[PDB]
């Protein structure tokens, strides 16, 4: 019942090697179904899950436009963060917004969120009660008194309890079949020798929709968060996931060791162990 | 099986305050994995396994919401258990208050009903209704909204000492609706009854020797330890602690001069610390002058 | 400026079979700023034709791509991600490990 | 859908 949508844009100066660089992608949930990136050719609004295809040629107008203007937008925010930070007109700097909206299974707004960091650090955050703003530096406070100014988190709150709601309940009925069937992981342990001694046991988890899951290794049913090696979950490249989890064990001590498993495919938390 | 999990003090609370989730199961409080909305498949924070408790001190807007706890459970085939019951913190204190009264008052009858109306010119959609005190529940209602006002009528009733005490409304939006407003000014419901009526009457006497100063005495058999005297259409209210003046009888002696004023009054007899719960009144008295 | 070095790991899209077509996967995250150059290895030469996913990144602010192309795997045959990034001296490699 | 504003630092 819950979801998400989120935006993600990225902008980048690079003097001498490239003009300023916006790119937008846009997420439901752990699928991306929107990319505009102001490097390519004629840059557009362009479909990236197969569910948003259908939409109207006022949607891609509007949001293609939306787009264009943020390349230019973006690209003097870079010149005004030279200003506040001082910074030579030579260097390469980054921009980036994170903003969207989560809803909850009756359809309301959960969280809002909108957010931006310069050269990889918090820059200025809009707070959950999406009335304030929390500035990390003295820049990022001179931003916070325009954009009280500007009225700038009325205005999106009221897109973040409209807009955003609406077509993310829009988008999840275009593609219900893929984002509201959670597609459960299938599991299995592998056995690796490390040693003459010791060898890495492997839970694997692939195949699974959405991304989040928990993996953890138990031994005597005690969790061994501290010895377990848990891989970053990664892309499968058809739109599910994958990940292992990994515990070295003693030789013939393999059968104290059992893997458990949770996502939102398994209606029950899941236990597996090792089988030759 | 199934935890019971418990917001301590209060799952209502305000912004800035303190709020602890525990997850009772197998008669302990376990260790515990958390769940929010109807998500009870994935665990939140990343499967963080609680150990013991969940303390959210300072408590932010960040922590309202739906939860639910899964207690610790090995060498079971899940090793989890099912999910609890549902826990909803809401926060309080991120909108203006909404105005809150009694109609037709706050002293009510016991048996009787009483409506405690919520309003605001912020167009909350719903109220919430909370009595003061640990570990109580809110009740919500939809706000109703018209000419530039919303409102929402709590019936409580029929009256008794449990539903008397202090009470608080809350307003909240749809946009963020776990965030409520900040409480409504207390509303203090007072119970009359069971206890038996006092006598009020003119003492000494109506007629009066020259030395005797005449007092509205409020007197009852009954061991009440205080006395309310209240003029009818007057909120105000007197209070006198009762004392053994003569024979076996309770009463207070509330002066009568040139700044009272006439009108109908009744008396109350009450016991100490216990505020909440009155007598039946007295029969009402004119007082002439 | 916040310099972070890309994470990587390299693997199959589906349990690898010697002889079967599968999906060879570079997924690079945790890095910042978001120039990096990725290529997928066949012994050590460049692989023609590999796609990628859109820049993206991750609630630390730090990007992720996915890079990836067609291949059977073979007995003989030795396949490997090579990401260069600002905080690289000379191209990181890593190679497949189908256990991994 | 994107959010129809254009905020300057
Ligand atoms: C809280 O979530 C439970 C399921 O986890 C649901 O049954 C219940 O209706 C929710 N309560 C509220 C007040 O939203
Ligand atoms: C709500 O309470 C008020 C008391 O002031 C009363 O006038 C009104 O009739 C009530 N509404 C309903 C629907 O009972
Ligand atoms: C005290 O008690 C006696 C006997 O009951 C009664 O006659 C008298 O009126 C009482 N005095 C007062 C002040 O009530």
């Amino acid at each position: 019942g819950s979801h998400s949508m989120r935006y993600f844009y990225t902008s980048v100066s690079r003097p001498g090697r490239g003009e300023p660089r916006f790119i937008s992608v846009g997420y439901v949930d752990d699928t991306q179904f929107v990319r505009f990136d102001s490097d390519a050719a004629s840059p557009r609004e362009e479909p990236r899950a197969p569910w948003i295809e259908q939409e109207g040629p006022e949607y891609w107008d509007r949001n293609t436009q939306i787009c264009k203007t943020n390349t230019q937008t973006y690209r003097e925010n870079l010149r005004i963060a030279l200003r506040y930070y001082n910074q030579s007109e030579a260097g390469s700097h980054t921009l980036q917004r994170m903003y969207g909206c989560d809803v909850g299974p009756d359809g309301r707004l959960l969280r809002g969120h909108n957010q931006f960091a310069y050269d990889g650090k918090d820059y200025i955050a809009l707070n959950e009660d999406l009335s304030s703003w929390t500035a990390a530096d003295t820049a990022a406070q001179i931003t916070q008194r325009k954009w009280e100014a500007a009225r700038v988190a009325e205005q999106l709150r009221t897109y973040l309890e409209g807009t955003c709601v609406e077509w993310l309940r829009r988008y999840l009925e275009n593609g219900k079949e893929t984002l509201q069937r959670a597609d459960p992981p299938k599991t299995h342990v592998t056995h690796h020798p490390i040693s003459d001694h010791e060898a890495t046991l492997r839970c694997w988890a692939l195949g699974f929709y959405p991304a989040e899951i928990t993996l953890t290794w138990q031994r005597d049913g005690e969790d061994q968060t501290q010895d377990t090696e848990l891989v970053e979950t990664r892309p499968a490249g058809d739109r599910t996931f994958q990940k292992w989890a990994a515990v070295v064990v003693p030789s013939g001590e393999e059968q104290r060791y059992t893997c458990h498993v949770q996502h939102e495919g398994l209606p029950k938390p899941l236990t597996l162990r090792w089988e030759p | 099986d199934k935890p019971f999990l418990s917001a301590w003090p209060s799952a209502v609370v305000p912004r800035g305050g303190h709020v602890t989730l525990r997850c009772h199961y197998r008669h302990r409080f376990n260790n515990f994995m958390l769940y929010k909305e109807d998500r009870i498949h994935i665990p939140i924070f990343h499967g963080r396994i609680f150990q013991e408790s969940f303390n959210m001190s300072p408590v932010t807007t960040a922590h309202a919401g739906n939860y639910t706890c899964r207690g610790s459970h090995p060498h079971s085939p899940t090793g989890w258990s099912a999910p609890s019951n549902p826990v909803v913190i809401m926060v309080t204190g991120n909108h203006r208050k909404p105005s809150l009264l009694a109609h037709p008052g706050p002293l009510v009858k016991s048996g009787e009903r009483v409506i405690l109306q919520c309003w605001s010119d912020i167009m909350f959609e719903h109220f919430f209704l909370h009595k003061e005190g640990i570990s109580k529940d809110p009740s919500r209602l939809v706000g109703q909204i018209h000419d530039g006002v919303s409102k929402a009528n709590f019936s409580i009733g029929p009256m008794m000492l449990a539903l008397a005490g202090t009470y608080r409304c809350y307003g909240s939006v749809t946009h963020t609706p776990y965030q409520l407003s900040a409480p409504s000014d207390p509303l203090d419901i007072v119970v009359t009854g069971p206890y038996e009526k006092p006598s009020l009457s003119a003492q000494p006497g109506p007629k009066v020797q020259a030395g005797e100063s005449v007092t509205l005495s409020c007197s009852s058999r009954s061991s009440y330890d205080m006395y309310h005297l209240s003029r009818e259409g007057g909120a105000h209210e007197r209070r006198l602690p009762a004392v053994r003046k003569v024979n076996r009888t309770f009463q207070a002696d509330f002066p009568l001069g040139p700044a009272t004023h006439g009108g109908t009054y009744r008396c109350f007899g009450s016991f100490r610390h216990s505020p909440y719960e009155w007598s039946d009144p007295s029969d009402p008295l004119l007082v002439s002058v | 400026m916040i310099q972070r070095t890309p994470k990587i790991q390299v693997y199959s899209r589906h349990p690898a079979e010697n002889g079967k077509s599968n999906f060879l996967n570079c997924y690079v995250s945790g890095f910042h700023p978001s120039d990096i150059e990725v290529d997928l290895l066949k012994n050590g030469e460049r692989i023609e034709k590999v796609e990628h996913s859109d820049l993206s990144f991750s609630k630390d602010w730090s990007f992720y791509l996915l890079y990836y192309t067609e291949f059977t795997p073979t007995e003989k045959d030795e396949y490997a991600c090579r990401v260069n990034h600002v905080t690289l001296s000379q191209p990181k490699i890593v190679k497949w490990d189908r256990d991994m | 859908y994107h959010e129809d504003i254009h905020t300057y630092l």
